[PDB]
């Protein structure tokens, strides 16, 4: 029982896109969704966010799946990670749009970049922990691979105590889905 | 949207100095980047991710900065520095340059070899009748040119023309073309062309008549 | 290496159209995020319009609506098309490789001229400049539009010259250059400038005469 949040990253950076999708197809499949399961909603970012669906849009695993491989690029001249994040934390989780008052609070972010914004990343980091929100942040170093360095440990700061059970890296896009196991079976 | 302003809009420095460019955003941006362009050329990629040099950057430069201060420093300004240095942003729409900062370099002061030449006369055929002077290889580049028609003033038809900084010598040179038709043209005789330059402190003059 | 050329520049009417087209080599192209970058004459630099590798396009307000920006992927070329062109339009087009989210200008091309004008092409009038050293020079005057070509004795001639930037007046350019040599050098040795004007086809080889 706990709704779960996925930030996705969709800027001018991130290619293909298909990659990026055939991982929430892997890792949303293994999944028992219902109003009293466990609910997924996505959330895009790039310039602007924008929800692709809410947390209760669709109750059924396989509603979800196919909505999910219906997910477009949006695109973005930035990488606003702390402004995708915050706006998940103070909209996606919300009784509004399908929050479900009790339950456990889990958000998912993707990214293969430094944000632009990540001057106010501390202050929405702190936010999300004072609403209790289990964060499991994902970092693809294709573009770098350049120190990842840097990199490695903004994406971290996102990530919930203890780091090592809730960051993970990836060496593309390609290689996103030899995290779905690991990421899964880690939320249990 | 993020504004860009370089400071100083331009400046003067001698090989060896240490000189600093500035670039200050309208709103905080967490990176900033630098081009070098150089008269006639695309700009070229210099400082990227606010302090790496980009490939083949000597070593004499370097970029720092946070918030909405960024500055780009060479260590030992050498006579191939010369330039314009435009930062840039890529934090707000639409991505923008500052207006950048022309970067020249002093040399000792040079007087300007004047050369004046009358019109030609395959020119003259067509009704035309240009008189041209060139000043050039001074330095400082600070300048001015007066024409003289039989002892009176004149300069309604005046175009001139600056070099940038030489590549070579570091000196500057520049022309001045007087336009006029065949027929005011022959009206007058004595034709001069005037240079005044902080060289000398009479100008120096050139001439001829018919 | 890597490397981008721009290609489709030239003289087009206010209210016309034109294609720009950029053929990228020495890398991934598909994978990256391109942009167009223009610089007036005389002044900064502008970005202009973004295409990421997934085919989403941005655009600088002054362009959104007239210009469209793509890419042909199976060709590895960028592509920018241009309407109802402007006077202020006019400028040297930069095709450019961008990093991250395409905001750092990784790679420039040598760029292409597009000049928004009603003025006519015209061919220059190349007149010869004649009086220890020795000054002498050429006038090309009126021409349109920009480039000139212009060399002394065929390029062997290179050093003490000076090739002033054009001056625009009246839809005309004109520009001079200068040459000095010992003075024992002409007349007994041959000094002619050689001007070509491509955009009217004009070839010539004016030999200095005393
Ligand atoms: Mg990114």
């Amino acid at each position: 029982q706990l709704d779960i949040v996925i930030v996705l990253d969709g800027s001018n950076s991130i290619y293909p896109w298909e990659s990026v999708i055939a991982f929430l197809n892997d890792l949303l499949k293994r999944m028992d969704i219902g109003p009293k399961q466990t609910q997924v909603g996505i959330v895009q970012y790039g310039e602007n966010v924008t929800h692709e669906f809410n947390l209760n849009k669709y109750s059924s695993t396989e509603e979800v799946l196919v909505a999910a491989n219906k997910i477009v690029q949006r695109g973005g001249r930035q990488t606003m990670t702390a402004l995708g994040i915050d706006t998940a934390r103070k909209e996606a989780f919300t009784e509004a749009r399908g929050a479900r008052r009790g339950v456990k609070k889990v958000m998912v972010i993707v990214t293969d970049g430094e944000s632009h914004d990540n001057y106010r990343l501390k202050q929405v980091i702190q936010d999300c922990e004072d609403e209790n929100i289990q964060r499991f942040s994902i970092a693809i170093l294709g573009h770098y691979n350049l120190s990842t360095e840097k990199f490695v440990e903004e994406i971290k700061s996102i990530a919930s105590e203890p780091t090592e059970k809730h960051f993970f890296n990836v060496s593309d896009e390609l290689a996103l889905v030899t995290i779905v196991k690991a990421l899964g079976e880690r939320i249990f | 949207q993020i504004q860009l302003t370089q400071s100083p809009s331009s400046l003067s420095a001698s090989v060896g100095d240490r000189v600093t460019i500035t670039c200050s955003a309208s709103s905080q941006v967490n990176h900033m980047f630098w081009y070098q362009q150089k008269p006639g050329k695309a700009p070229k990629p210099w400082i990227y991710l606010t302090s790496y040099l980009a490939s083949g950057v000597p070593s004499r430069f370097s970029g720092s900065g946070s918030g909405t201060d960024y500055t780009l420093t060479i260590s030992s300004l050498q006579p191939e520095d010369f330039a314009t240095y435009y930062c840039q942003q890529w934090s707000g729409n639409p991505w923008t340059f500052g207006q950048g900062t022309k970067v020249e370099i002093k040399r000792a002061d040079a007087a300007p070899t004047v050369s004046i030449f009358p019109p030609s006369s395959e020119q003259l055929t067509s009704g035309g009748a240009s008189v041209v002077c060139f000043l050039n290889n001074f330095y400082p580049k600070d300048i001015n040119v007066k024409w003289k028609i039989d002892g009176s003033e004149r300069q309604n038809g005046v175009l001139n023309s600056w070099t940038d900084q030489d590549s070579k010598d570091s000196t500057y040179s520049m022309s001045s073309t007087l336009t006029l038709t065949k027929d005011e043209y022959e009206r007058h005789n004595s034709y001069t062309c005037e240079a005044t330059h902080k060289t000398s402190t009479s100008p120096i003059v050139k001439s001829f008549n018919r | 290496e890597v490397q981008l050329v721009e290609s489709g520049g030239g003289l087009v009417q206010p209210g016309g159209s034109l294609r720009l087209s950029c053929a990228a080599s020495g890398f991934t192209f598909s994978r990256y995020t391109m942009s167009w970058v223009r610089q007036a004459p005389g002044k900064g630099l502008e970005w202009v319009a973004v295409i990421s590798g997934g085919g989403h396009t941005y655009y600088l307000d002054s362009v959104e609506g007239r210009f469209t920006i793509s890419r042909d992927n199976s060709k590895n070329t960028l592509y920018l098309q241009m309407n109802s062109l402007r006077a202020e339009d006019t400028a040297v087009y930069y095709c450019t490789r961008g990093f991250g989210d395409g905001g750092y200008f990784d790679v420039w091309g040598q760029g292409t001229l597009v000049t928004v004008s009603s003025a006519k092409t015209t061919p220059p009038s190349v007149y010869p400049l004649a009086p220890s050293m020795v000054t002498l020079g050429c006038l090309v005057k009126g021409y349109f539009p920009e480039p000139v070509t212009v060399t002394w004795n065929s390029g062997s001639l290179s050093s003490g010259v000076h090739t002033f930037p054009a001056v625009l007046q009246s839809d005309l350019y004109t520009l001079s250059s200068s040459v000095t040599v010992p003075s024992s050098t002409w007349p007994s040795e041959t000094v002619t400038c050689n001007v070509a004007h491509p955009a009217s086809s004009t070839k010539v080889d004016k030999k200095i005469v005393p």
